[PDB]
């Protein structure tokens, strides 16, 4: 659903920051 | 060479699970959150619109009137249905009173029903924020004990040599709160939300119990 | 009603005495 | 120092002490959970059935004529029994209001009693939920003392020394955690099931309440013609 | 970092983490001040209007005694506003006999008001409750953050000597004072209106009450009156 | 100088030891309550439950007096039977038998309220024991501390190991404040959950007095308009 | 030089204005202990004296002829009167249930208005009891971030040099638990004094709501 | 209830401690 999706992606967001800011 | 990622990714299995864990005890509580604030949200600006309307009506005939075009999952218009409801069962009594209690105690069963239903899912955030701190502290425990077990067999005397893994051992406390304190925060929000929104369908409730009574009232002094 | 939802940190004292005793122990 | 037996063996009486107690509240509360989960479940399963037949009835005659076929255990049939043996303790009675408030307080006492009942274990799972974090800070602010005292004793130290003792104290948290995480979550998962099967027992009640004051009414307008 | 350092130079050097955390915190204390100051202001002139309205109804022995008294009162005045609630149930229920009926309907009226009223002078209550609980763990958690980049620190210049831990212990200590300077406020001001929110919600129920033995009274006498 | 709990003890200062003596005096308090409390509350739980189930046949008012005129002097059952008769030989001449029903349920929710009250007698100690204790240790610790670290400024010294004794009796302090904090918590909160549960069946107790009471009055009333 | 008085001597002012702060804290929670105990005191053996005499009591005439040896300050007196101006408000009426509920009513609300002005100084008692260990510890941080920033102001390699500014610091916790612990004693003290209070308090007035009502019944009854 | 205080406060626990934890990460890189 909407929800789920929406927390998923805000959060898989943070941690592509976290992967990038990693090099 | 340590970063918030690196260390995550040179961790025990232990402490990966611990913060995997956490992470998707996060995803749970933002994903409660954006669903039960947009559904509280319209449930709280329908029932004052409702409200609104209702404050105008004289009797529960009129009253019943003003909410037939009401949504079929309306909840003034459940309530409604509910002492309309009482009446058509009750045809027969000549005993008013006795419909008044039997009205009154069963809108207080629907209004506690309604807010009841309206809680679930905050059984997830309660539990969430009451054990993430002792999820991520676990970890901690762990992920320290783990590296001072190994000393205790390497014999070294320097520091730096446990220090990453120390400091992969407190990440998982920072992430521990990170996942503990929206789920107290929100868990609060929807237990005052739920207190004011029960409140308000009380109050709406009330106006029924009052337009019932009022008439029962006015036809037995028309009937005499 | 009757949930516990509370913060509950105490483990964390526990971890700082653990730390406590190793920064005494590797003064320089 | 090579694992949890060699802290085990290798620990002070009071932090080992500490160990076995904290071991004994996570198998009591597992105990709790395994033993009253399945009583419990079957009580809320039963429950929700016999509401669904009963929420066809439509006077208290039809509600005995549906409830007559329950098991003898049924808290339905209990609910059922007790209003209308108040209906056989009365017969000589033309007040109806009496009735009425008798039942009622009757079956308000009687589903309080079933919900103290159903709730039984839960003062072992708050406790030890509650309580465990700070039996672990005993034992590692103890196991901690002793380690202060082997600085104190040797006076030539670096942490490779300390370090069985730091182990000791962490595992003594480990158990503290170990026994508390589960309880809390077993408290919670039941503080939800025991208040949604209240409210569910308090509906049925009201059902028969309803049903009896009703009926109550009904034939004493009859008795007027 | 060891060389002329201030408490501003302190907050300059720290980690993005920390730096978002304590920024949070004080926008955090500066939201609690400002519910302070509004809050205390509404309460000083609602409690000195309502106890002015008190004393002033406290010689009425008729419900019509009261509605003439009261009817000097503005017409943002809570005694006011109970009485025409009180009133509205004679105005709406003029064909009925039923006097039991009236005494209920008023009673369940003015008690919902009651309820209403107190329940929306709680209106920021909640925010204060929620920053006075929640506060000491997110600073908290900016202290860990800092014992965990002097472990950091540690690990990547590989040795132990002051400068290299500093700059961790530095940013705790900073999350520690804020997290404090913030708690410590909301835990006082919540308090306090948790009092005055006790205070006036009783203050007001006296005057409810009030109403509701003053119509009690005059039904009955009218009642016996007419027998 | 001597390490173990008691050596430890006697080095350290009077501030600590004062602190030392009085948590382990509330212990013994906290124990001495627990003893005392349990026992009256077994044989008042055991007592109040054999009356309950031995007045449970009573059709009538009249046969619960007659069931509990055996009951001893300090019988709580018997003092809610009493409590409910002399609320009808105080008002014979009435005639309102629903006022006589509501001062009769008025007087025995009063009484099952009063002896609720009675048996919380004590526990202000455990709820104030398991509060301070963990600061009154704290305090143990902190002072600790501190003559710690004036040991060190006064005698200019810079090995850590000086200090180890010290923070030792810091730890202890730390300990023994547990000691005393977690039973008094737990025999508190075991303590009012026994309590909710003796008003509780006290109160089905209070409760079959005013459905007899109600029941008999009702039908005398239909007999005599009969 | 360095003294439990000596290190207050050369302390920085904020931990000054933190010491001084929790002394006139101790101060006011040792003040209002005194003021209240005595007053708890004096309004329980009196209102225990009262009630003792009013026990004997089988009619409300008989209560007030009882009541009158009283002093104008007293509770008792105060709830008979409360009782007995009902009726001499309310003389037209025939119906009694009227003059019951009204009574009711109106005890219930004097006894809490009561209840809560023996509640004066807990409010405080309570917040001090809060607040004093995290006043002292902040008191703390900042004597620590001082000496931690006199170690960048002059830098030093002994901790000799900074062990009396840790001292100068923890003071402030020690003497914030100091105003501490009596603010918890006291105010549970006055918690249990003040529940048992109103208990008793609340015995009288239902004794009133009894003779008023069982009076009215029987002359009531006086008419067969 | 009667609204006594009943129960460990955790917080101060946590920090005071904190603050005995920094205490000793500043002076044991200050001592031999
Ligand atoms: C340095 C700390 C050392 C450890 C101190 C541990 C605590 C010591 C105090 C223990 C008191 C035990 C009292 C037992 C009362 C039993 C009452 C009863 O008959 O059983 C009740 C069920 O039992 C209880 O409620 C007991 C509650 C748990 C107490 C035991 C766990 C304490 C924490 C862990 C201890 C182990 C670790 C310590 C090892 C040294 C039945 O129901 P109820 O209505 O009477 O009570 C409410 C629940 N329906
Ligand atoms: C690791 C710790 C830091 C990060 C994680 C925690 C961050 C805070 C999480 C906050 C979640 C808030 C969700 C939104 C709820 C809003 C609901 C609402 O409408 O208002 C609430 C009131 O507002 C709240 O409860 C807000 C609480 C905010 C707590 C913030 C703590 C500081 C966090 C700092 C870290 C983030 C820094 C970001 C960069 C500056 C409830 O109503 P009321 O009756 O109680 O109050 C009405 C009057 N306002």
């Amino acid at each position: 659903p909407w929800p789920t999706l929406l927390s998923v992606c805000i959060h898989g967001a943070v941690v592509a920051g976290l992967l990038y800011t990693s090099v | 060479d340590l970063s918030v990622w690196g260390m995550y990714q040179h961790a025990d299995i232990v402490v990966k699970c611990v913060m995997i864990g956490l992470i998707l005890a996060s995803v749970v509580t933002w994903a409660i959150f954006f669903s039960k604030s947009v559904e509280f949200f319209n449930q709280k600006r329908r029932l004052k619109r409702e409200q609104q309307l209702l404050a105008e009506a004289r009797s529960l005939n009129q009253a019943n009137d003003i909410a037939a075009d009401f949504g079929s999952k309306s909840l003034s218009l459940h309530l409604l249905n509910e002492a309309q409801n009482e009446l058509e069962l009750s045809e027969g009594s000549d005993d008013n009173e006795g419909i008044k209690e039997r009205t009154s105690f069963r809108l207080e069963r629907r209004v506690a029903a309604v807010g009841r239903q309206m809680g679930r899912g905050n059984g997830y955030l309660a539990t969430i924020g009451a054990i993430s701190p002792f999820v991520g502290l676990f970890g901690t425990v762990w992920g320290i004990m783990n590296s001072f077990i190994g000393i205790a067999q390497t014999q070294t005397t320097n520091l730096a040599v446990v220090a990453p893994g120390i400091a992969e051992a407190l990440l998982a406390t920072a992430i521990g709160l990170v996942a503990a304190i929206p789920a107290v925060v929100i868990y609060n929000v929807f237990a005052r939300q739920i207190g004011g929104f029960k409140a308000m369908l009380g109050d709406v409730a009330a106006q029924v119990l009052l337009l019932q009574s009022r008439d029962l009232d006015l036809e037995a002094s028309a009937a005499a | 009603n009757g949930e516990m939802h509370d913060i509950n940190v105490t483990p964390f004292i526990d971890v700082m005495l653990v730390l406590l005793i190793i920064f005494m122990v590797a003064a320089p």
